[PDB]
């Protein structure tokens, strides 16, 4: 291909504690990727794993998100998501998803980032 | 034992975890074909002008799929930094292993085409 592969994100947005979001990355061209996960990063603090998963299903959670969060793929239209439940404020961030293949070099793709804002309830 | 270099870094087909670290391993059912517009970074990357060297392009689509010598692993960090690891001794980097080698070759092929 002429052009790199792109990941676009979306569904970032606002809710309240409780509530509950969902993300969705789509990959440029049809590229088959080694590993999908989802990062996130708030201000001055490092980006962390949140989920990850590999081509045949296999998946990592953090500590903090498991049983929360859900990561899924559709190879087919080289789609990867993200389902959160129970939303926290701890969870306000920039989501950024991820995408690696390798041929003798890791190649490692990077969405545009999105935003998720959890207010306190009440 | 993988872990990633000091620092912060410059700007089958399943992954092996080992702690909370990544192997990234190859996958030989498929073959992954970076981008022209990968190449081209990748050129100017090790040493070529593209528009004014490009007898010397072959070198960069030789250079950038390069399998990694021994024993060294691609791997990624908990943050998604990917960094590569030498099994065999426990040295890590963040540059593939082979960019030296190949910017070096570039800087040979230079001088044997004037």
């Amino acid at each position: 291909s002429m052009g790199q592969v792109q990941l676009q994100e979306s569904g970032g947005g606002l809710v309240q504690a409780g509530g509950s979001l969902n993300l969705s990355c789509v990959a440029s061209g049809s590229s088959h990727f080694n590993s999908m996960g989802w990062y996130r990063q708030a201000p001055g603090k490092q980006r962390d794993l949140v989920a990850d998963i590999s081509n045949d299903g296999v998946t990592n959670y953090a500590d903090s998100v498991k049983d929360r969060f859900t990561i899924s793929t559709n190879n087919a239209k080289n789609a990867v998501y993200l389902q959160m439940n129970n939303l926290k404020p701890e969870d306000t961030a920039v989501y950024y998803c991820n995408a690696v293949a390798v041929a003798g070099r890791a190649f490692s793709y990077w969405g545009q980032g999105t935003q998720v804002t959890v207010s306190s309830a009440a | 034992f993988p872990r990633p270099p000091p620092g912060k870094p410059p700007t089958a087909g399943r992954p092996l975890r080992i702690g909370d670290q990544l192997v990234l391993e190859e996958d030989y059912d498929e073959t992954y074909i970076p981008s022209e517009q990968e190449i081209l970074e990748f050129a100017r990357e090790i040493g070529i002008d593209p528009i004014k060297e490009p007898e010397l392009m072959w070198l960069a689509r030789e250079g950038i799929v390069a399998p990694l010598p021994g024993e060294w692993k691609p791997c990624q960090d908990i943050t998604g930094d990917i960094y590569y690891f030498n099994f065999a001794n426990g040295q890590s980097m963040w540059d593939h292993p082979c960019d030296e080698h190949y910017r070096s070759l570039v800087i040979q092929e230079r001088a044997k085409l004037s």
